[PDB]
Order: structure tokens, then sequence, then C-alpha cells
């Protein structure tokens, strides 16, 4: 299998842990070529999903990235939630030597995301950059 | 056998053929049991009865495809408002190695006239067109004289034998193209257009020449049917113990002791024809290859010479019967040059309609010229194999290209070593720019 | 009130698809910083289009799956030809997606008009007068088309058509000049023979230089050989 | 991106002028009198268009035009 | 300045009578013009289009599609040697070299007397009779290279 | 009617063509000889897909999307191995004798042959022999003629004769030396000869008025206007 293949990464044990914790529903796994498992988490579950990832036996300890995206002009959105905007969090676990991506969908009327600096303190500048470059507000 | 005896019971086609190679005119034709089948058809048989008679008699088409002509005559529309039906005789044959219709057109024209009469009454077609070629000229003169004699003697005109069936026959001499032999391209050429073929499943039996129901049948196909309606049906099924009923004008051609044309029943092995009727190879030739049908079918070795000359028997041998006129290739002739000539004919004689034939047969010609001159490059035999796989049935608009690339397929499959020996110099498609580093890959 | 439907052909200038305007030019619009450099190296500001829904730069929208009816140009990724219009339609070869530009503005009346009783009489030719018949060439009967320099090789030479019987009566052969007077101006045009024309008529190409389109149906006098 | 090797980037760097308007180099400030980093290449010897000094079928790997009315099949 | 003769026009109309369309008689009209004048000139296309009714583009396409409709001036006699496979096995290259040596021309070219025009042919349909070549509606079979000047010198 | 493309269900019309049904769904099938306003022929063989008989089938058969009806229950595949490599072979055959004059061509970024050569993913060349050329014609003040660019998909003659009713354009020649044009040199007297500029997928029939003062498609500032 080529390394550039569009993989869904449901064989990742972190996906199984998320299915055991928050149920088989309430998050949508996206098959990308990023090489990492990408899960669409709902907005109100984001803090507890991050808290669960921070308390794994080999937890995801570093917030690698945190930024927004404008989904308004994206035509090819198959297997994705109805999003006007999105905020993606890229998290790295070194002990697992893996990484996960957490995408939160947003509408035009309510561009409000719960803050992530109470879990990862490096999220301050990333959320400031998301509020600067996009219209996404962090509560 | 060393002496050939032709009787009407075993040779329905050429038993009345003259030994001095002279045409059999109307008086000699009717003397040797002429127009009896036309009489029975036009007096005592309904057209649907004749169509069902030909259908259960198993007159498969002798053009080269082997489709049953009863099915072709039964797919005419049942609407009585369509009374402008047409009958067409594919007298144009431009396939190399095929000369079967020249004999029946030069020295037995009234047999073709009677067959067209019977088929036209069976199909209720008021006009018949013998689509000839520009090279069959003595055949054209004989056909026109036979038509004149028939329309003088009360046949081929109006109120034929008091029946009230009006049928009239024309001879349309073509201006010369190999594609014109295909039935839809025959229709387009008869309409005086460029002879590009048409697309099925709109068939000529439902919408052909000028939008009217027509059918196109070979000279042999139209020439077997007077024997069927003059001698019998079960007689026609009982002249050969094979599921390919009837007799076919078989014969070998190409550097044999006696090249010719003999009417034989189906199921006769090609080795029998070659070693008995054709006389075998001459003194010094080893018979390294042969084709069942001339130039359209694919080559077979000595092991396939023992198979009976049937449609299905040669079908399972990775081949097809075709026109059943065998083509013999000896050991002294390079397969590369022979397939080069085949591809040159198919490239320059194709029509200009669809892409793969148009732009793959000249590429095969150029590759085979490079193999001839010893200028072959690595990647040419694989190119030819890919070309053969991509020029098969369904990939092109008509069946010219599969019959073109079957000899290439058999030449690659059997005589591969000469094609490998045609490659001597290494691959070089690009040349230097002297300022740009080339993308040399390993 | 009868022109009230013209605010339905296109939306206002404050119409945006997802907040942005629609681009007049493709995204690969080349040479922006050297286009005006021969007269000013300082790049000027882009022209502001306050009248309509379009921006003069490429910073707009020409997506095929965009809720609009008016498309400046058809371009799709992988479809750079004029065959990119099939991406802009719901079904190809049919109507454009999200409707069509322009509204009908007309509704069929419930009842029709009356039978027009005014039936004209036959055209009787009269001596000394000629009825002018329009011809209306495609490349020469439009006021804005003749000014195009490429049409001037396509329009026919200024001519005048005559019947064979009328030319025999005048004694003029085809290709030679004839003179006719209209508005007190005697002008000379070369004749040509029209087989399908009728007697007592003369044919002219309207819209050309010196030949007005309103000359159709008018009379003509003094058809004399020049 | 030049398919004719017409635009080239010399090893000369001694530029810098007094006015920015004079930094816009026109055609007469760019076209040099010889072939540069790609000396022997000529694009029109590959193109199939009718050219002054190059009739149809005179380019590289290109055959002479067979007439539509020609007698050969 | 092409002009159809009376016999040509009567033949074209008589062939028009045999079909449902004059377009079907286009090919035979081109053959009549070719038989009468050796080849089909440029004005003959417009003449056929005028007598028939079909456009001249169709007539030109028919004339340039079929091989034996000559749109170039040919010689008084057209030699047509078989280019196919059975005549290749029996040997057509020897008789082609003999024709090229006797006439000092190439295939597709005509002699400087305007007498012979050498051309290949798809297939003569007489494969069982050795090498084949047709000159002026006369076929010739069982050919040898040494019999070529004898067979060529009996023509005008 | 419903169809199955690449094992995916689609609801298309049953009375229309399969190529136009697939193109209406946003799927990409290359095509040359088909036009939405001119019907469908087999002058190219570019729209080839692999059709199966039932749901469980492996071999298939290469059919034409523009000549197969989009009936209920068809199972076609567009981007399998065989159809993709066959379409690559067809663009290779069309581009076997094609002049190396794209930058000096009038089409450039407007050319359909470029898009369908890139779409089939054919970049490497293994044809090392000679090309094919034709003489050009003077078609009048509006249509420039460059017959060497032609791929013989017969769309121009079909439009000009069947659709436009013109009596100037036509097909001449034979197998490979095929020609598309007028029998002589002269102006196309039909009033719709300008549509041949965009009907032709190649640079044969081009705009002479745009040949003078020429720029590429991406350099054009467009607007929707009324004539
Ligand atoms: N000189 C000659 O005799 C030559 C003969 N051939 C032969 O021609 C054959 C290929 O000819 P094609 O017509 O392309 O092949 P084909 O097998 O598709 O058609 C042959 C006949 O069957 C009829 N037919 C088949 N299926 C039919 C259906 N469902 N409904 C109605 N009619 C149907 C057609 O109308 C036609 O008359 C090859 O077998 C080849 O050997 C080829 C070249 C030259
Ligand atoms: C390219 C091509 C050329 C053909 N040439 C001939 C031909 O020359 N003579 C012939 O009888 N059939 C020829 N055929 C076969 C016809 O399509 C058709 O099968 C035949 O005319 C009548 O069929 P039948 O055998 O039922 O009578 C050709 C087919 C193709 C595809
Ligand atoms: S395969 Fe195509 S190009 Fe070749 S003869 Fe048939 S229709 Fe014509
Ligand atoms: S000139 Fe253009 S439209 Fe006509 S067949 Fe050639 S590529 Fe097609
Ligand atoms: S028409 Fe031919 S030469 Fe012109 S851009 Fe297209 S592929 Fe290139
Ligand atoms: S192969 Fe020459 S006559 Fe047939
Ligand atoms: S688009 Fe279907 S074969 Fe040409």
């Amino acid at each position: 299998e080529p390394a550039w293949q569009t993989r869904d990464h449901l064989d990742d044990p972190v996906i199984g842990e998320l299915r055991n914790r928050f149920g088989p529903d309430a998050f949508t796994v996206q098959a990308t070529r990023t090489g990492v498992p990408v899960v669409w988490i709902k907005r109100e579950q984001l803090l507890e999903v991050g808290d669960f990832l921070k308390k794994l036996p080999k937890p995801y300890v570093m917030l690698f990235d945190l930024h927004g995206m404008d989904e308004r002009l994206r035509t090819h959105r198959e297997g994705l939630p109805a999003a006007d905007f999105s905020v993606f969090y890229h998290l790295i676990s070194i002990d697992r030597n893996r990484d996960i991506m957490l995408k939160v969908a947003l509408a035009e009327n309510d561009l409000h995301v719960p803050t992530f600096t109470k879990l990862f303190p490096n999220a301050n500048w990333y959320e400031r950059e998301t509020w600067d470059l996009f219209g996404i507000t962090f509560d | 056998m060393k002496n050939i005896i032709r009787t009407p019971e075993t040779h329905p086609l050429t038993w009345r053929l003259r030994d001095d190679k002279q045409p059999v005119w109307l008086d000699e034709y009717r003397s040797k049991n002429g127009y009896e089948g036309a009489r029975k058809a036009l007096t005592g048989l309904s057209p649907d009865e004749i169509v069902n008679q030909v259908k259960d008699a198993g007159l498969k088409g002798r053009g080269g495809a082997g489709f049953s002509t009863g099915l072709k005559w039964s797919l005419m529309p049942k609407d009585e408002s369509m009374n402008i039906r047409y009958l067409l005789c594919n007298a144009d044959e431009m396939e190399p190695g095929t000369y079967k219709d020249r004999l029946l057109m030069e020295q037995l024209p009234h047999l073709l006239v009677e067959g067209m009469l019977i088929s036209a009454f069976a199909l209720k077609a008021y006009r018949g067109y013998i689509f000839l070629r520009g090279e069959y000229i003595e055949a054209a003169v004989n056909l026109r004289r036979a038509i004149a004699e028939a329309t003088e003697a009360g046949l081929l005109g109006k109120n034929i034998m008091g029946t009230g069936f009006d049928f009239e026959l024309f001879v349309h001499t073509g201006a010369g193209r190999y594609i014109c032999g295909e039935e839809t391209a025959l229709i387009n050429s008869l309409e005086g257009r460029r002879a590009n073929p048409r697309s099925k499943p709109p068939f000529p039996a439902t919408s052909g020449a000028w939008g009217k129901p027509t059918c196109v049948n070979n000279v042999e196909t139209l020439c077997n049917v007077p024997a069927i309606l003059a001698n019998g049906v079960e007689w026609y099924q009982n002249i050969s113990k094979s599921k390919d009923a009837g007799t076919k004008l078989m014969g070998f051609s190409g550097r044999v002791k006696n090249p010719g044309l003999w009417e034989l029943p189906f199921g006769t092995t090609a080795r029998e024809i070659l070693e008995d009727y054709a006389g075998g190879m001459r003194d010094g030739l080893k018979f390294k290859a042969w084709q069942p049908g001339g130039a359209g079918t694919d080559f077979l070795t000595e092991a396939h010479l023992d198979l009976p000359m049937e449609f299905e028997s040669i079908g399972k041998a990775g081949s097809r019967l075709g026109t059943a006129l065998a083509m013999a290739v000896d050991h002294e002739i390079n397969m590369v040059s022979l397939v080069r000539n085949l591809e040159e004919f198919f490239a320059r004689e194709s029509c200009g309609w669809c892409t793969p034939c148009r732009d793959g047969l000249p590429w095969s010609v150029k590759i085979l010229r490079a193999l001839e001159r010893g200028e072959g490059q690595p990647g040419d035999i694989e190119t030819l194999e890919q070309l053969c796989r991509f020029l098969g049935p369904g990939k092109t608009f008509c069946a010219h290209a599969p019959g073109a690339v079957e000899p290439l397929q058999s030449a690659i499959k059997y005589f591969r070593e000469e094609f490998e020996a045609g490659i001597k110099q290494p691959f070089s498609n690009t040349h230097l720019i002297n300022g740009i580093q080339p993308n040399l890959l390993k | 009130p009868e022109l009230a439907g013209i605010k339905d052909a296109a939306p206002d200038a404050t119409f945006r698809i997802r907040g942005q305007k629609l681009a007049r030019e493709p995204h690969r619009y080349s040479g922006r910083t050297a286009m005006r450099a021969n007269i000013s190296v300082h790049e000027p500001r882009q022209p502001q289009d306050i009248d309509t829904m379009f921006t003069f730069s490429m910073e707009g929208n020409n997506q095929p799956t965009a809720h609009r009816s008016q498309v400046p140009f058809a371009w799709a990724p992988g479809w750079n030809s004029p065959q990119a219009w099939n991406k802009f339609q719901d079904e190809v070869g049919g109507k454009l997606r999200f409707g069509d530009p322009g509204v009908r503005l007309f509704e069929t009346s419930e009842n029709g008009l009356d039978y027009f009783t005014s039936v004209p009489a036959r055209f009787q030719p009269q001596d000394g007068k000629w009825r002018i018949a329009p011809y209306y060439h495609l490349f020469g009967s439009d006021e804005l088309s003749q000014r195009a320099p490429v049409f001037q090789s396509r329009m026919p030479q200024p001519y005048i058509k005559l019947n064979p019987a009328d030319a025999a009566k005048l004694g003029v052969n085809a290709g030679t000049r004839v003179s006719f007077s209209y508005d007190g101006n005697t002008v000379t045009l070369p004749v040509e023979i029209a087989e399908g024309l009728t007697a007592g008529q003369v044919g002219l190409p309207m819209g050309m230089s010196g030949i007005a389109p309103v000359l159709a149906g008018a009379h003509l006098e003094d058809l004399k050989e020049a | 991106a030049c398919p004719t090797t017409a635009i080239q980037l010399t090893p000369d760097f001694e530029m810098g002028e007094y006015k920015r308007q004079d930094l816009v180099y026109e055609k007469e400030d760019l076209l040099i009198s010889g072939p540069g980093k790609y000396p022997e290449y000529n694009f029109y010897r590959m193109a199939g268009m009718a050219i002054d000094g190059k009739d149809k079928g005179e380019a590289e790997n290109e055959a002479k035009p067979i007439d539509v009315k020609s007698l050969l099949p | 300045a092409f002009e159809l003769s009376a016999a040509e026009r009567e033949a074209i109309e008589h062939e028009m009578h045999h079909y449902e369309d004059p377009r079907a008689a286009s090919i035979e009209a081109l053959k009549i013009v070719q038989k009468q004048r050796g080849w089909v000139p440029d004005g003959a296309i417009h003449a056929i289009a005028d007598v028939l009714g079909i456009p001249a583009s169709d007539v030109e396409g028919v004339a340039t599609f079929y091989s034996q409709i000559f749109r170039q001036p040919v010689g008084r006699h057209v030699i047509r040697y078989c280019d196919s496979v059975v005549c290749h096995i029996n040997g057509y290259q020897g008789i082609q070299a003999a024709l090229e040596k006797k006439l000092n021309i190439k295939p597709g070219q005509t002699t400087f007397d305007g007498r012979f025009t050498l051309l290949p042919t798809c297939c003569l349909g007489n494969c069982d009779k050795g090498p084949n070549m047709m000159i002026d509606e006369d076929t010739h079979a069982h050919l040898t290279p040494e019999a070529i000047p004898e067979l060529l010198e009996r023509y005008k | 009617a419903t169809i199955h493309v690449d094992g995916k269900e689609y609801e298309v019309n049953g009375a229309d063509n399969l190529l136009e049904a697939c193109l209406s769904l946003g799927l990409d099938i290359p095509y040359f000889c088909w036009h939405p306003a001119l019907g469908s022929v087999g002058a190219c063989r570019q729209c080839a897909v692999k059709q199966y008989q039932n749901a469980e089938d492996t071999r298939g058969r290469l059919v034409m999307s523009c000549m197969t009806p989009a009936s209920d229950g068809t199972f076609i595949s567009i981007d399998d191995e065989e159809a993709k490599q066959f379409r690559e072979s067809v663009v290779e055959w069309l581009m076997t004798n094609h002049p190396h004059d794209c930058p000096v061509c009038e089409e450039g970024g407007n050319c359909h042959l470029q898009d369908m050569t890139v779409m089939t993913g054919h970049s490497f060349r293994r044809y090392r022999f000679t090309k094919r050329t034709h003489r050009n014609q003077d078609l009048g003040p509006f249509i420039s003629h460059e017959m060497n660019r032609c791929i013989a998909c017969y769309r121009c003659v079909r439009y000009y004769k069947d659709y436009a009713g013109g009596t100037d354009l036509g097909v001449y020649g034979a197998h490979d030396n095929v020609y598309f044009g007028r029998p002589e040199d002269g102006t196309l007297e039909s009033e719709f000869s300008g549509n041949l500029v965009e009907i032709c997928p190649t640079g044969v029939f081009t705009d002479k008025t745009h040949s003078e003062r020429y720029n590429r498609k991406w350099d054009m500032q467009f607007a929707p206007s009324i004539c």
C-alpha cells in the first residue's frame, strides 16, 4: 500500500477508545491523506474529549496545532458535517508516536468555541490567531 | 480425390459449371434445372413460409461471420405500410485471399439472379441492388447480360410468372474501397456517400438504405438458396453431418501445387483440402503457417491443420473460419514482412471514421517497417500486443480493426522469435538540447 | 409600470455568494504588476464597480456550484475549454443551473385581438416609379457592424438589383452603373440581375452607407443609365 | 516555463537604478543578439506551422503533406 | 471552364432514374466522368453538384474517398498491380521492380509520355492465379518479371 | 431509472445518453466527438467505460458512454484499470500525429484536447516515427484554418452540415490523410461558421478577428453581456 493512500484510520486504537468512551456516534471519522486519524467532534463534547485524550495511559500531551478554516466555499464535502467554518486541533502523542486531529464544525450565526487554554496553555496564541484571521470567537 | 465428380446432390452450387471456364447463360441454365426454386417460391409458397424454410434449413451467412440468414429475414418489420423494402447483394469482395464470388459471378450469373428473385419474394422487396466492385468487370458484363436475358424471358420484371410480384434488379459497380463490403458501409456507399459504416443495434433489417428495411447478403448466401427451394430442405440438412449445414466454396491459395476453388461440405479438414484438392506444397516448401480465411483471420500452425473447417471448430482454436478460403505461408517467407503487408493493406484501405484503427494501423505499419529494416527498438512488440488488445471487438466502431489485428496477434503468439530478431538498436525517442540535463532513468 | 420586471433579470449590486462578489477575470490573470508599467510603475487601485454585482479583479466567485444565474465565463479545474459549460448546468445540454438570466416580462393575454380587416390591394407596377425592396445583408445592414474593420471585406459592394424585364426596358446590362434620384440626389450604383424579383420593383441593401433602413417600401424615380 | 527557451536568466546581477519607472525593461532592453544558455535549440524546427523558410512537413520528425487528391490509396 | 457533354448528362440522368436519390447516383456520375475524360477535374465536382442538387462538398468527399476516382491527371493506361498478401507470396515485388525498370517511374507517378500510370491496388480478387495486375479493365495473371515488357508493349 | 457507477448508486434519466448522464452528475469522462447539441457518434472512441451485466461481475466489456443508453440497471465503471489505460491509448493515438506548436497556437488555454490529454494522464511519448501534415485553406476574414491540429472527431462537419445546414464544409480524403474543409479556397458563406471556433476541440478552426490582437483565455477580462 502506498503511503499517500486515502486512509480512514479506524484501526487506530485511539478511535476505539473514543468509541468506548463517547459511544459509536457523536463523532465522525474522516478519511484523508493526512496520515493521521481525523475525527469531527461536536462543540459541546470538545472539552471532555480533550480531557479524555489528556488522561490516556499514553496521553496526547502536546497541542501541535490549532487553527480555523472557512468551509463556506468548499464544494467537495462528502462524509463531513454541515459546517460554515471549522476549527481543527492537531494533537501529538510521543509515547504512542502518533497524532490525531479534532475538527469542530461551526455555523455563521454562532462562531463560538469553548477555549482550550485550560487544557493546553499554548492554545492562547493559536486562539488569538484564529480570532484575528477568522471570525471565530473563543469563550 | 484425384478426380472430382460434381453432381447436383453433393455439389448444389457448381454442378452446372462448365469445364471450359465459360459462362452459363439462360438457355443452358434452364436446361440444367434452372429457376425451379424460383417457380416454387413464386407460385406455391408464401413469403413467410420461405423465410421459415430458410431459417430451419440453417443457411448461415457465407460472408464470413456465419450469422443465420433466416434470423436476418425474420427481423424485417411486420408492418404492411413499409412496402419499400430492399435487397442488396454484397458482390463487392476486396479481402485478400478471397475470390469465391468471382467464379459464381463470372460463370454462373443466373444462379445469383434466381437467388435474388427468391430472396426478394421472401422479403417482399421491390428493388434489388448487386453492389459490385470496380475490378469485377467481366462479372459485371455477365450479370448485366443475365439481367437482360431474365427481363426478356419474363423473369425479373413485373407480374413474374403471373404472380403479381414486382421486382427489378440493378448492378451498382463500386468505385473501389475495402470498407464498402461491410453492410452498413455498403448501404452508405449505395446512397453515394463516403462509405463510413453505421452503428448497431439500429440494424439494416429495420432501418437500412434510405431508412427503409433492407437486407445485405453475400453472393454465396444468395446462391445456396435456389438449391434449397429447388431440391428440398432435409436434403440441404442431410448433405453434411455437422451443425454447420450446407456446402462452402473452400480452397487453399498461395504457392501450392494446384491453387483453386472447390465446393466442399462443412467439417472437411484443412489438411484434406491442402493435401488432396490443392495438391500440397511444391517441391522445396515446408508450410510453416496458414490462415483459415484469407487475410482477415489469424495464422495457425501445422497442429491446427487437422481440425475440420467449421465456424465453431476453428473458433475454439483461437481463430475463426471467415470466408473459408485458406491462405498458405511457406518457410521461405518472413512473417514480419507478410504481417507488414497485411497491416499496410489494412491501414491504407480502412475508412477514416474512428480513432483507434485510424491511428493504430499506421503505427503498426511503421513498427513493422522498423522490424523489417532491423531498426527495431525495445518496446515495440509490447506496443504491438497492447495495440492488438485495444483494437479488439467493441473497442472500435466496426469490425475492420479486429480482423486487421488478428494476424498480428497470431504472429506475436506463434512466430515471436523473428519479431525479437527485428529489434537491434536501443530505444531513442528524444534527442539532446545540449543545454538541458536529460531525465535519464534507470 | 409595464417595465417593472427589469429588476428581476439580475440582483442588486449588494448581492454576494457567501459574502464575496463575482470575478470578471480568471484566477490565473497574469501580469497585474506590469500591465500598466509602461506609463506608471506604481500599480493603481483596482476600479471600483459600485453599479453591479461584479468586481473588476479576480477576487470574486466563478464556481459552477454557486447560487447564481449569470456566469461571466465557464472554467472548471480540468475543463479549460468552452466545454466547461456542462459543469455549470444541472443537466448538460439543458437549462443552466439555478435558472436562466433574464425574465420574460410578458404574460399572454386572456383574450386576443380582432381580425384586421385592412387587406391591401395587389402591387401594380407604375411607369416612372419604382418600389424599393429591402435585402438586409447580415454583415452590412447594421450600423454598429459596418464600423468594424473586419466586416468591410465581408460586406458586398454597394449594388442595386433589377428584374431582367426591367433591365431590358431600361436597356441596362448587368454590372454597369445606373443613376437614380432620391431626395434630389442622383447617385450611381452598379446593377445586378435578380431572377426571383418581380417586375416594377427595384432592390436595395438597407443599412449600408447612404442607404437608410427606412428606405424600404418607399418609391424611386429617374432610373437612368449613367 | 518557456517552451521556446526565449526568456533566460543571465549570470549578470549588476542592476540598480535611480528611478523605479526606469526599472521597467522594455523589449529593446531584454532581447540580446545571440543564443544564451541554450545555444542550439530552435522551437520552430519542432512546430508544424507554415514558416518563412519552412514549408509544411519540414520540421523534425514530420512527414511531407500527402495531397487529399493523391492517386495512392 | 468545365462543361458536361450531352452523353455524360444523359448517362447521369439515366443513373439518377435507377435510385431513390441523385446522391446515390453521385458515385456513378463520377465514374462516368472518369471513364469519359480519364480523370475527374475540379469543375466536374461543381458540375455533378449542379446536375444532382447535392452540395459540391459531398461530391468532393465522394471523389476523394474512393480509391479509383482519380482527381489528378493520369496517363492513357493505368497499370494497377496487386499489393496484397497472396500476390506477395507468389511475388509481386519482382514484377513491380520490372515495371519500375521498364517505365522509369515510381508508384503514384505517370510516365513523361502520358501513357502509363503505375498504381497499387487493394486486391484484384484473383488470388489463386499467381501475381495479378490490371491495365485498362484488362486483368493479367500468372505474372513473371520477364513477361512485363511483352505485356506492356501491346497497349497504346 | 438508476445506474451504478463505480459501485455507487445514481438516479439519472433513462431516455438520455450515458455520457451525458454521467457528465450531469459531475463525473469526468473524456470525450471528443460528442456534443450536447449535435447528438452522439463514434468518430472518436474516447468515452469508453467498462459495462457489466449484473452486480457481481469481474470481466466487463469496454463500451462507449455516448453510445450506451442510460437505462435502468446498468453497472458501469469509469476509473478502473482497463478503461483508463484504453482512454490513455486513444489520446496517445490522437496525439501520435499532432504538431508541436501549442505555444504558437490560438487555442492554448481554451483547447479541449489539452484538457482531455491531462485528464487521461498521458505525458510520456513512445511514438518515435514521423507525423502527419496537411495544407491549410483560406476560409475568409473570420475563420483561420490549421488542419494539422485536427484529431478527426467529425464535430465540425456534423455541426456545419446537419445542424447549421451549410454546404461549404465537408470531409475529404481517406484512412489517415483525412481532411475537413471546403473543396476550394473561399469564404464560408454560412451565417453560423463562427461557431466552428468553439465547436472544434482543437486549433483547426480559430477566430481570425481574435488571431489579430491575440491573448490567452486566462488573460481575458470577461463579462456577461447581450449582443
Ligand atoms: N470479403 C469478405 O467476405 C470479408 C468478410 N469479412 C467478415 O465479416 C465479418 C464481420 O462482419 P460484421 O457485419 O461486422 O459482423 P457481424 O457478425 O456483427 O454481422 C454479420 C451479419 O450478422 C447480422 N447480425 C448479427 N447480429 C444481429 C442481430 N442481433 N440482429 C440482426 N442482424 C444481426 C448483421 O446484420 C450482418 O448481416 C467477419 O466474420 C469477417 O470474416 C470481413 C472482411 C471481408
Ligand atoms: C470491414 C468489413 C468488410 C467487409 N467486407 C465484406 C465483403 O467484402 N464481402 C462480403 O460479403 N461481406 C463483407 N463484410 C461482412 C458484412 O458486414 C456482412 O456480414 C455481409 O455483407 C453479409 O452477411 P451474410 O454473411 O449474412 O450474407 C465485411 C465486414 C466488415 C466489418
Ligand atoms: S475500425 Fe473505424 S476507422 Fe477503421 S474501417 Fe472501421 S469505422 Fe473505419
Ligand atoms: S477540424 Fe476540429 S471539429 Fe473538425 S474533425 Fe478535426 S478536430 Fe474535430
Ligand atoms: S489545438 Fe493542438 S496545437 Fe493547439 S493547443 Fe490544442 S493540442 Fe496544442
Ligand atoms: S492477393 Fe492479389 S489477386 Fe488477391
Ligand atoms: S464521445 Fe463517445 S465515442 Fe466519442
